[PDB]
């Protein structure tokens, strides 16, 4: 007990000669502390290889789960540690283990970034179709954070191959916020947002809170993506659930060359968010003067 | 400038929230560590002045955006770790639809190597028959969208987005949150364009703990920049 918080220590600290003693000493190999992490967590975590070998040489619980639900091979894929993952995989560590939003070892390597780790996951097992908890697969996390060579490489694992670092799928899939490919690539995206609409997305796809990709461009301000949108139909109208449509969002962020082409297409002025403000409102509210000459001029 | 390299590794956390709603006072620790290299938080939460009056889950957004994975795209646009040690204000108000709110006041900085949240937090207006002095909420969370804008006049950032708490009955309480952060130091800080972070968490029960608490795994993403 006493010794177990010293093993915890000295396992945390990478040193080995002290976990070796402390063992020869009776410590107990398994010993955790109050939020269930163990020796192999902590040598796991912090890249001890040769702690990690000489834990599980003598008895360590390779799936030993904290309150977090992660086991030491959650986190060694997350921090990118090669041979301890390795190992861990050849004691016996669930290749699909969960932490408790339902990431497995390679959504973490996915989201981390580390390729190598996610292709020997894969080698031992990785279920490549699973999901978490918000419906997330690995190829989704890699997409998200834009590790795009790991997308390619769990695509092709998946069975539909060639060409998943560009995204893939459906190009009307939505997640639990009601993300589709347009309302990611809506942010800065050119490119992917034209092959998208060609290819039949929804243009006007709300999301979970109201947001279409068009209000999502007007947010961050990319004026050939708003023009891209409008000329697929986009409806420069659209109201989320505040009440700001396209041209509100471009008036309060100072987007004049937006706000120009939100009106060429139709953007109505007199369009009252939740509180009752006009584009034109918003912009003296948020010190664009200018916009708010073009706007009253309309 | 540096004060990202104060998060390059694991970092404990430290939570403190002082809380009074509809007249119903309560104090809540934390602690457990952060690692903004991936975005992860691993927490965990006691009412230590007995049972919480409030459900849990419409404390977590109370209860460090400082530890949001920024990818290196995006350091130029990080005003939470900019602003570290010396740390910024975070302040909320919380509408829940259809019923009360929440508002909030914390510093959020460096107390040593411990990275500390310090919140009041006054709830005024609930129904006692609502959503969540009623604890009608379900024991989860879900992921969300954050909103972040720059906000030059204050050196700081505003801060919108809307939490979604899942309802025994199957419905959906809303809570529309509206945030600012202002440094607390005069060094320079970054204002960040226009962008969003994405949200993961799981919340759980510590089988060994026998005090009202929560166990939080979060995980928070900045993205929208290229």
């Amino acid at each position: 007990s006493d010794l177990g918080k010293k093993l915890l220590e000295a396992a945390r600290a990478g040193q080995d000669d002290e976990v070796r003693i402390l063992m020869a000493n009776g410590a107990d190999v398994n010993a955790a502390d109050d939020v269930g992490v163990t020796p192999l967590h902590l040598a796991a975590q912090r890249g001890h290889l040769e702690i990690v070998e000489v834990l599980l040489k003598y008895g360590a619980d390779v799936n030993a789960a904290d309150l977090w639900g992660q086991t030491p091979l959650h986190l060694a894929a997350t921090a990118g540690h090669l041979e301890i993952v390795e190992v861990l995989l050849k004691n016996g560590a669930d290749v699909n283990a969960r932490d408790n939003i339902g990431h497995t070892p390679l959504h973490l390597a996915a989201w981390a970034g580390h390729l190598e780790i996610v292709e020997v996951l894969l080698k031992y097992g990785a279920d490549v179709n699973a999901q978490d908890k918000f419906g997330k697969t690995p190829f989704d996390l890699a997409i998200d954070n834009g590790n795009e060579d790991i997308a390619e490489v769990l695509q092709k694992a998946a069975g539909g191959g060639s060409g998943g670092g560009s995204g893939g799928g459906d190009v009307n899939a939505y997640d639990e916020v009601g993300w589709t490919p347009l309302h990611r690539a809506a942010w800065g995206h050119l490119e992917l947002v034209e092959k998208l609409l060609k290819n039949g997305a929804d243009v006007n796809a709300a999301d979970i809170d109201g947001y279409t990709p068009l209000h999502l461009a007007a947010f961050s301000g990319h004026l050939e993506i708003v023009e891209v949108l409008l000329k697929y139909g986009a409806d420069v109208n659209a109201d989320d659930q505040a009440g700001f449509t396209p041209l509100h969002l471009a008036a309060i962020f100072g987007h004049l060359e937006i706000v120009e082409v939100l009106l060429k297409n139709g953007a109505d002025v007199n369009a009252q968010d939740k509180f009752g403000k006009t584009p034109f409102d918003l912009a003296i509210d948020n010190g664009n003067e200018d916009i708010a000459e073009v706007l009253q001029k309309a | 400038s540096k004060g990202e390299e104060l998060f390059t590794g694991v970092v404990p956390i430290l939570v403190e929230l002082d809380g009074d709603v509809n007249g119903h006072k309560f104090s809540v620790s934390g602690e457990g560590e952060g690692d903004a290299t991936y975005g992860k938080l691993t927490l965990k939460f006691i009412c230590t002045t007995g049972k919480l009056p409030v459900p849990w889950p419409t404390l977590v957004t109370t209860l460090v955006q400082c530890f949001s994975r920024y990818p290196d795209h995006m350091k130029q646009h990080d005003f939470f770790k900019s602003a570290m040690p010396e740390g910024y204000v975070q302040e909320r108000t919380i509408f829940f639809k259809d019923d009360g709110n929440y508002k909030t006041r914390a510093e959020v900085k460096f107390e040593g190597d411990t990275l500390v949240n310090r919140i009041e937090l006054k709830g005024i207006d609930f129904k006692e028959d609502g959503n969540i002095l009623g604890h009608k909420l379900e024991y989860n969370y879900n992921s969300h969208n954050v909103y972040i804008m720059a906000d030059k006049q204050k050196n700081g950032i505003k801060v919108n987005f809307k939490i979604r708490h899942n309802i025994e009955d199957g419905s959906v309480q809303l809570a529309d949150h509206y945030q600012q952060n202002t440094p607390i130091g005069d060094g320079p800080v970054l204002l960040p364009d226009n962008h969003y972070l994405s949200t993961q968490s799981a919340l759980s029960k510590d089988p060994n703990e026998k005090r009202d608490h929560m166990v939080l795994l979060e995980f928070v993403t900045a993205a929208g920049i290229t």
